[PDB]
């Protein structure tokens, strides 16, 4: 386990990924320079 | 057992989906969309018992261009991001970013990540900081601030090189898997 004074619980462990969300938004602007957008946006 | 609440608020993934996305793949150097249809359930052994968190991505495309949770999150430990490269902004970033997560949140702490530091390792990307400064910020300076404001901790991760991802990542939800003590 991960261990790091928390019931040494593990972290995000792997296995874990279902796929469950829509979106899927083709190549708009791509990322040329770096200040990503806040989360309220997170995509272009 | 315990839960987390993964909320990720700046101008860098930090503790968004880039972690374990790109841990996987997705890529960086390639486009930043797709990613909004968060909300993705998954089913695996969380440490104590089996079970999984819920990271609400916030965005605005299709999938919900009315969403706003970014707005004021409760939220117990935050995610503030940054880079190496800067031209002379660290006293920016530190002035910017402290009166703002404070600012929605009455004192909110945070944890400060590494990622670029892979490249900005470079003298090239250090020139145009030379312009100016030149000081690129180590991964024991962000530890420096981090620390600053008893936030949590600057762990090691690249998204380029791989310099843990899970490792800095981990320091992040620990702050919403327990209580977790500093280093003074
Ligand atoms: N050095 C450093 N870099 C950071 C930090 N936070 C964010 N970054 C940079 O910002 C980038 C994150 O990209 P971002 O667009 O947020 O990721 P994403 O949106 O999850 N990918 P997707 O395209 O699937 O949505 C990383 O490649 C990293 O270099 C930080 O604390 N330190
Ligand atoms: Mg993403």
């Amino acid at each position: 386990g991960s261990g790091l004074s928390a019931q040494d619980i593990s972290q995000p462990l792997q296995n874990s990924f279902i796929h469950t969300g829509h979106g899927d938004s083709d190549p708009r602007h791509c990322w040329g320079f770096p200040d990503r957008i806040d989360e309220l946006y997170l995509g272009n | 057992m315990q839960t987390i609440k993964c909320v990720v608020v700046g101008d860098g993934a930090v503790g968004k989906t880039c972690l374990l996305i790109s841990y996987t793949t997705n890529k960086f150097p390639s486009e930043y969309v797709p990613t909004v249809f968060d909300n993705y359930a998954v089913t695996v052994m969380i440490g104590g018992e089996p079970y999984t968190l819920g990271l609400f991505d916030t965005a605005g495309l299709e999938d919900y261009d009315r969403l706003r949770p970014l707005s004021y999150p409760q939220t117990d430990v935050f995610l503030v991001c940054f880079s190496v490269v800067s031209p002379s902004s660290f006293e920016n970033v530190k002035e910017k970013w402290v009166p703002e997560i404070t600012h929605h949140c009455p004192k909110t702490p945070f944890l400060l990540v590494g990622t670029q530091i892979d490249l900005r390792d470079d003298p090239s990307t250090i020139e145009k900081l030379a312009k100016n400064k030149q000081k690129p910020i180590t991964p024991e300076t962000a530890e420096k601030l981090a620390r600053d404001l008893k936030a949590v901790k600057y762990v090691e991760c690249s998204a380029l090189t791989q310099k843990g991802l899970k490792n800095v990542f981990d320091e992040a939800i620990l702050a919403a898997l327990e209580p977790p003590e500093p280093k003074k």
